[PDB]
């Protein structure tokens, strides 16, 4: 019935509708993105609130730090090392002293005690407490470089 | 056959109207939404900050968590013990310098031999 006229038109618009629908959905996508974002006045708020909220923690850190309420990993290392240094310095200077006191005792053929009494050398503390101190709290070795690594 | 193929053209006209009105509603809603939200170097440099800060927080609370790991009772225990040991190390230092006095000015021993025997070194000092 020369329906080519009409059966062509369907094809024409079957192309047209499709175009708009495949364009249509695109709009939807972007508007979704638009509905999922805050305005630029509210986003300007939330930021100057977060700024204050962060600055807050910077102050809390400044305080608990300045008050020595807390110990940093580097500091906890440094005290730890300084301890080794002292307990070493101690156990060392005692020894390299009492070993000379040894020779010098029988040099004069006399007890070490009275030698220390004459020269005016101090009793010391006992090693009873030193070793029980190493026991209580064990010294450890701590590299200076380790301490630099903790400080960053 | 003819009308059967005529109906398929009656479906797509209605479909086109519906799709057209839909697109209209869409462009409208965007037109209203793009009002508050407007892409700018400002809003751009802004969203980035609402993230930056947001993250910096999580970093901070991590910092805290980690900072509290360190027992200050121990820090003090250490602090006290070392004070003790250093006063003791300073004691035996004083005893060593005293043996230097006697050995040098009484037993007239060797100023070279004395150092080496006592343990006196370069930069031998009290612990401050």
């Amino acid at each position: 019935a020369q329906l080519m006229e009409v059966n062509a038109q369907i094809n024409d618009l079957k192309a047209q509708v499709e175009k708009l629908t495949q364009q249509g959905e695109t709009l939807r996508i972007t508007q979704r993105n638009l509905e999922a974002a805050p305005i630029t006045e509210v986003l300007k708020q939330e930021v100057d609130e977060l700024r204050q909220q962060v600055s807050a923690n910077d102050e809390k850190l400044r305080l608990v730090r300045e008050s020595n309420a807390i110990v940093s990993d580097a500091d906890m290392l440094t005290l730890q090392k300084n301890y080794k240094d002292a307990m070493t310095a101690w156990a060392t200077r005692r020894a390299k002293c009492r070993e000379v006191i040894d020779t010098l005792s029988e040099g004069m053929g006399v007890k070490p005690s009275a030698f220390m009494d004459q020269l005016g050398l101090e009793e010391g503390l006992p090693m009873t407490t030193y070793t029980e101190m190493k026991k209580a709290l064990p010294p450890v070795n701590v590299s200076k470089a380790d301490i630099k690594a903790a400080l960053k | 056959r003819s009308q059967a193929a005529r109906t398929e053209l009656a479906r797509l006209q209605k479909a086109l109207e519906e799709q057209t009105n839909f697109i209209d509603k869409a462009t409208a809603r965007i037109e209203e939404l793009k009002v508050g939200r407007e892409e700018t170097e400002e809003r751009s440099s802004l969203l980035k900050e609402k993230l930056a800060l947001q993250v910096k927080l999580e970093e901070q609370r991590g910092t805290f968590r980690d900072l509290l790991k360190n027992d200050p009772d121990v820090a003090q225990k250490l602090r006290n013990y070392t004070d003790i040991a250093k006063q003791e190390a300073n004691l035996w230092t004083d005893n060593i310098f005293c043996l230097q006095k006697y050995m040098l000015t009484k037993l007239q021993m060797d100023k070279k031999t004395v150092s080496t025997a006592l343990g006196i070194t370069g930069e031998f000092d009290y612990l401050e």
